[PDB]
């Protein structure tokens, strides 16, 4: 198939992979820090999603340095992935418009 | 489970006087409290919703106020038909819960 | 009319539909979970909007699994829809620029 | 000048106008609601900005219906405006690339 | 190299610079305000990142005027930068699609 | 409704001495507290806004401090023209509310 589409899928596969690794890593990094909440995988997975999407509920967040580092990676992957999709939609829309304009 | 504390349990007032029923939540619940009246042998009757909102069909002398953890149901010029049991109910967090009630006495 | 425009409308119709279904589903899923707040439709509708837009106030959020699943759908619809509009605006802007450049 | 640029400015003028009207309206709508915090213009202005940008700190948010309605308008203006700029940047980048490719 | 790519890098260099200056400035502005939390550089740096990405956790936010001004600059740089990347991805995707379509 | 507790109600001090009035909110309200002075037969006078900010026209001996739930209005070298009633007022959440006041006495 085309490139931007292939790249979108790629973005989705990677995003899922980063969310999962994200949950594991968050817990590994947060446990040991008194007062931390990002300490069980299920919720850490849900924290990941919140973060990637930037919906930021504020019910869970890292408090340790590696936790925040992990957090940054998740945020960027989320932002990049969703942004790469937006570009994919633009390219598709630009190409068709070229056709519909007999160009 | 949010705990609603109604106190005093019994309230004594003289005809015509203004009276205030109290309801305190074990935690901030916005204005998600509601009042019901229940007379002897009768069923509950919505008197005030969301703390202050009035209900059509309810005497204008009934008013409510408060927010967070403190709420008050008030009644101006109390009259004999006002003699019954009062209760508060919160819908802020599951499950809904009720106050232990307050008996109005003239 | 053109395609990207039609798709934008489509995005808006669907978004509204998802916000509404979103409110119903959130409540159905959250009631029954002690301590949950997403339990009345009006606010659940407002929670939906917050979420779709990702404005994330943090005054309301799910605590049950289906609630979070529902939440994800809302977040994605919100992000996708607003992103599809951004692409629509780009296509429109690219096409006109072609005209203004006598291409 | 060009269209997308003109539209970007337009987006900025309007955004500022909506933020200001947003502050006034928020206060007018929130005062009167017990427990509300969006009740003084200065902070209401800062709440506006947070919202438009969706940075969502959660330190301030409406609790009344009109307040939330106002909120929605602000969120959309913020999202739309910033999205329209992104499209403006894409058009500019597409046009130049056409030149640099001797097209 | 090409323009949009160069501009993306530029966006990243500047973003980093704004995050750093952002941390320093936030602290300088927040210390002195009773009840403020944005008062140590490490966390102020983490507050910066949250803000630029708009992930908005709500665990830290300014309370003084200059703090919020600084905050706005960070939010805009974050939004602009990530948006400029999205446009960069669109241009790249549009150009290649032109090739793959023998245009 | 935020509750502002002013205590003690009456304060006794010797000329020239430093005095501190206290105001505690039933919940964290930032620095959204303000002080007013009211002398006998006179109306209220803004003395300090947002906890610490001074007001032009107000003797430099008047200062305020605090944040969250505890606030203090202080006055250095107290003098006879300082004899009057003090009150605190919060603008953190609707509706605005006032303290029960504190009487300064030399
Ligand atoms: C789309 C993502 C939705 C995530 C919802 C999480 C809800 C957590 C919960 O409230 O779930 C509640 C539920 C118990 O009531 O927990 C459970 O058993 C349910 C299991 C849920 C998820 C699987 C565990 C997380 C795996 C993350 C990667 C770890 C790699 C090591
Ligand atoms: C744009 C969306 C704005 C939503 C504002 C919600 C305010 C809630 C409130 O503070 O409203 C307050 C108000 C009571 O004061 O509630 C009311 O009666 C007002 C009714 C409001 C909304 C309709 C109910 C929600 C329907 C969601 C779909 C359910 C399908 C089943
Ligand atoms: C970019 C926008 C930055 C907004 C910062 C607000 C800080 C509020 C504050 O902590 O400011 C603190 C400061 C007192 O310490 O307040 C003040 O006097 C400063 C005045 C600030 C703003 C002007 C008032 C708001 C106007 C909104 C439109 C109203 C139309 C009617
Ligand atoms: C990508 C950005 C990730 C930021 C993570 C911050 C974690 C803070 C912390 O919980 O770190 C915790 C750690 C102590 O446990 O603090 C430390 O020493 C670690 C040092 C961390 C960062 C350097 C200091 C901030 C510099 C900002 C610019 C200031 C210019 C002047
Ligand atoms: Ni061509």
């Amino acid at each position: 198939s085309a490139l931007h589409w292939r790249a979108a899928g790629a973005a989705t596969v990677l995003l899922v992979i980063v969310l999962l690794a994200g949950s594991y890593l968050a817990v590994l990094a947060e446990r040991g820090a008194p007062g931390a909440q990002l300490i069980t995988y299920p919720r850490a997975l849900w924290w990941s999603v919140e973060t990637a999407t930037t919906v930021g509920y504020g019910d869970l967040y890292p408090v340790t340095l590696w936790g925040r580092c992990v957090a940054v990676v998740v945020m960027v992957a989320g932002i990049t992935s969703f942004g790469l999709v937006t570009a994919a939609l633009a390219t598709w829309f630009v190409g068709r418009e070229q056709e519909r304009r007999g160009h | 489970d949010i705990l609603l504390t109604q106190s005093p349990a019994i309230l004594s007032v003289s005809p015509g006087e203004r009276v205030s029923f109290s309801c305190r939540a074990s935690q901030s619940i916005g204005t998600d409290i509601h009042w019901y009246q229940q007379r002897t042998n009768g069923s509950p009757r919505l008197l005030i919703k969301y703390a202050s909102e009035s209900i059509s069909g309810i005497p204008s002398r009934f008013s409510g106020s408060g927010s967070g953890t403190d709420f008050t149901l008030s009644i101006n010029s109390v009259e004999s038909e006002d003699i019954a049991n009062y209760y508060c109910q919160q819908s802020n967090r599951w499950p809904f819960t009720f106050g232990s009630g307050t008996k109005l006495e003239i």
